[PDB]
This record gives C-alpha cells, structure tokens and sequence, in this order.
C-alpha cells in the first residue's frame, strides 16, 4: 500500500516562489500505470487540479494556472516536486500531491499540507492551560500561519478530545482551544499534558494541566 | 472547458435514508465521471469510478450511475460515518475539474449542550491578554446562541465563535466561545456569564463565575 506525503513551507511571501515535493513511499515512482498529480483547495476556487507528470517526463498543467507552473520528478528519490512563481495571496490553499490512474481516477492521495502566502513573518502559538464529568483543556494563541496540531498524552488520549477551527485574534494572529472531558474522579490521579506542534515554525510546546 | 454542477450544494438527512446527489456536466463526457468523499479534516477519497464502478475496500451503500450529461450519487442507508463533503469529478479533458460539492451532514434528535466556562488562567493574563471562553459539548442541531455578560451588561462584537464538525459517532457538535479581552479590562468587573440559547434547553442556561473566585 503506497502512501504519499507532500513537504515543504507553510508560509511563503508573495511574489516569492512556492515549492512543494511529494514522498512516494512503499512503491515506485517509475510506473506506468499512474499519473504523478497535484491538487489544490481553497474556499475561493475549491478543488482546482493544477497538473500532473508522467514518469516519461511528459508534463500537462491547467491553463490557468500555465505561466508559473513547473512540475518535476525525481525516480532516484521516488518525488515529484511542483513550483508555483510569483505567488499571490490568491494562491494559499492545502495542497495535495495525488496518484491519478492514467485510466483517470485519484485513488490516492495525500494528506494535504496548507500553504498561506502572506508578508508576515512564522510565529509559534503561546500555550495557557484551561483548568478545572470535569472538562479541561489548552488555550493555543499567538501564532500565524495554521495550522497547528493539538494531541493530547501523546496520542493515548483521544476520546471526547474536540479541537475546536481557530479564529482570528485582532493582531491577526490564530487562537483556539483543545478540550477534553474527563472523569471527575481522575483530577486527583491522571496527569494531563496537551502536545501542541506548530510546524510553520518549528514550535513544540507540552503543557500540563492541573486542578 | 467543462462545468460541473452539483445539486444540493448541502442537505441533512436522517440515518437509515436514501440520499441522492446529482452532477451535471455542462456537455457530454459519456461515464468519465469520478464521486469523491471528504471526511471533516481529510483528503477526498475515491469512492466511485467510471461513473459507476465501486473502488474496492469501499462499503455497499455508495453507487453511482447515469452517462453523458447527468449522474447520480446515492447512499442507499445514510449512515453516522458518512458525514462528509461529496465531489464529482470529470475525465472527460484537461483540464479535470470537480464540482462545487454536496456537503452532506445528518439529522438527528435534539440535544442539549453541556456548558463550562473557563476563566483565562493567570498565565495568560501575564502576556497582558484575558480569554474568557465558554464551551458547548456535544448538541444538535448546529445553531445556539452564545450571549455574555459582565457585570449583567451584554457584550457585543468583542466575541468570537468556533464549532467543531459533526461527530462521526452520535452526530453531535460541540461549539467554543470565547470573550476576547485585555487584561486591563478583564480587571475592571467581577462577574462573567455566559448565557446559551439552544432548541434542546427549555430555559436559556447561564455559567458565571466572579473574577479569581
Ligand atoms: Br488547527
Ligand atoms: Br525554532
Ligand atoms: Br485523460
């Protein structure tokens, strides 16, 4: 089973140039049975194919988008890579790099990484926690661009976790909370860390949370 | 340069129903037609091909059909899991395009909301911000109506909302408000309510507490 994962900047500034590259792992780029593709979403222009390469080398490309496209392939490290020239704000969507069928059918796809052209600058989010079933949680704020990751124990808690979108704060940064209900009896026992990862600028910070 | 129109652009429906999407290309593109699934947070999955063959590893209740200009998603029992944002998509010509989507959500029974509220923790107030966030666990349907308080005067414009999707196990929201304030005037009053609104409580709810108490 091929898995796909695409890598590259959260925040690239306009008129600078977006690069992305797609990791095939678990099977080979060199098929011929398959078109290397990738794909965007946002809420202006929803699912919008951008284009896709062959692993001849044959590339295609949506005519709106054919001036600053460049999409390539590399079968000595199974990726294939795309650049985007001159971005706009217009151009900050979740990128997915997608296995097309050359029978025309995307049976796999990425998870997708969010891409936000903006002139400010990466900053990581501030963690408060929200203390006390008991409902506790983390406060996340203070940072730009998204997104941000919120596990809690390290993944072992999982249930009733809601991690809530984030919104705009009036710096123009993101806030949001992640909670987790929690029987009221545990408070004098189990210990509860909120994992937060910012990957836009490599912040990591681990909060625990107590009565 | 092909136009893919979905109808509805969403809809509710209880677990158990047919339900029933349409696509409609702008020409002919015969059965080169693909139904995407996006789960809340995910990437879409392929789920019908060549307008009507079911991808393997995929549940009976999704089918597709039709050819040349009109086709038809259908679900044949709605289920809890199924909740997501349904594309079809065409290989007709380059461009692939897909259409605007058919979010699909689930009507369920009334709930009522489990209602906390949180007062910005002193760590907070050191960077010189106070978020006093209320939160809504677990509710159906979607809308409530979250009001504050500070010292019985209702705030207005200096609150920000934010509702989870719906919960892929009981079909449940659950919804965060949060009083965005300074910590200079978040000292100033003592008592913060928050005041819910919703169809599953028959008289509003108000979770208050005094500043440091
Ligand atoms: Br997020
Ligand atoms: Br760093
Ligand atoms: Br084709």
């Amino acid at each position: 089973q091929v898995q796909l994962q695409e890598s590259g900047p959260g925040l690239v500034k306009p008129s600078e140039t977006l690069s992305l590259t797609c990791t095939v792992s678990g099977g080979s780029v060199s098929s011929g049975d398959y078109y290397w593709t990738w794909i965007r979403q946002s809420p202006g222009k929803g699912l919008e194919w951008i284009g896709h390469i062959y692993y001849s080398g044959n590339t295609n490309y949506n005519p709106s988008l054919k001036s600053r496209l460049t999409i390539s392939i590399d079968t000595s490290k199974t990726q294939f890579s795309l650049k985007l020239s001159s971005v706009t704000a217009a151009d900050t969507a979740i990128y997915y790099c997608v296995r097309d069928r050359v029978t025309g059918a995307f049976d796999i796809w990425g998870q997708g990484t969010m891409v936000t052209v903006s002139s400010a600058s990466t900053k990581g989010p501030s963690v408060f926690p929200l203390a006390p079933t008991a409902a506790l949680g983390c406060q996340v704020e203070d940072y730009f661009p998204e997104p941000v990751t919120v596990s809690w124990n390290s993944g072992a808690l999982t249930s009733g976790v809601h991690t809530f979108p984030a919104v705009l704060q009036s710096s123009g940064l993101y806030e949001l909370s992640s909670v987790v209900t929690v029987p009221s009896s545990s408070l004098g026992t189990q210990t509860y860390i909120c994992n937060v990862n910012h990957k836009p600028s490599n912040t990591k910070v681990d909060k625990k949370v107590e009565p | 340069d092909i136009q893919m129109t979905q109808s509805p652009s969403s809809l509710s429906a209880s677990v158990g129903d047919r339900v029933t999407i349409t696509c409609q290309a702008s020409q002919d593109i015969s059965n080169y037609l693909n139904w995407y699934q996006q789960k809340p947070g995910k990437a879409p999955k392929l789920l019908i091909y060549d307008a009507s063959n079911l991808e393997t590893g995929v549940p009976s209740r999704f089918s597709g059909s039709g050819s040349g200009t009109d086709f038809t998603f259908t679900i044949s029992s709605l289920q809890p899991e199924d909740i997501a944002t349904y594309f079809c998509q065409h290989f007709d010509h380059l461009p692939l395009a897909f259409g605007g989507g058919t979010k699909v959500e689930i009507k369920r029974t009334v709930a009522a909301p489990s209602v906390f509220i949180f007062p910005p923790s002193d760590e907070q107030l050191k960077s010189g911000r106070a978020s006093v966030v209320c939160l809504l666990n677990n509710f159906y349907p979607r809308e409530a109506k979250v009001q504050w308080k500070v010292d019985n005067a209702l705030q207005s414009g200096n609150s920000q909302e934010s509702v989870t999707e719906q919960d892929s196990k009981d079909s449940t929201y659950s919804l965060s408000s949060r009083l965005q304030l300074s910590k200079a005037d978040y000292e100033k009053h003592k008592v913060y309510a928050c005041e819910v609104t919703h169809q599953g409580l028959s008289s509003p709810v108000t979770k208050s507490f005094n500043r440091g108490e």
